[PDB]
């Protein structure tokens, strides 16, 4: 939902305070692409064990 | 009721159209060069003609 | 375009065309000539 994908392209085209909000998006993203990640590879870790 | 510690009054004066320039995060010939705020400001602002 | 001698309407506005150069955009933000300048997908002095 951000504008774009890579940060500089955030950083350096637009002021701080309305690039927070277009990085948190990016944030609250990635956090859930690797809790998914991790929550996934325990579970896979319990069937080779 | 809530109450804080200390508090900076300030005092002076502009033009009606230049208020605008008087918030967290601007840019103009008021924020860049006479009288600035920072992003995460708190406070309380109030003016008269 | 800017300090043209005339401009067109709305109804039918110029669009100006400008490419393989050197935008100085310095003179145009930082001049005490105009009454708004508003940036909206991008920061006004990260464009120079």
């Amino acid at each position: 939902g951000a504008i774009s994908s890579v940060l500089n392209d955030i950083l350096s085209r637009l002021d701080p305070p309305e690039a927070e909000v277009q990085i948190d998006r990016l944030i609250t993203g990635r956090l859930q692409s690797l809790q998914t990640y991790v929550t996934q590879q325990l579970i896979r870790a319990a069937e080779i064990r | 009721d809530l109450c804080f510690t200390n508090v900076y009054a300030d005092s002076f004066v502009i033009r009606g159209d230049e208020v605008r320039q008087i918030a967290p995060g601007q840019t103009g010939k008021i924020a860049d060069y006479n009288y600035k705020l920072p992003d995460d400001f708190t406070g309380c602002v109030i003016a008269w003609n | 375009v800017f300090n043209a001698t005339r401009f067109a309407s709305v109804y039918a506005w110029n669009r100006k065309r400008i490419s393989n150069c050197v935008a100085d955009y310095s003179v145009l933000y930082n001049s005490a000539s105009f009454s708004t300048f508003k940036c909206y997908g991008v920061s006004p002095t990260k464009l120079n």
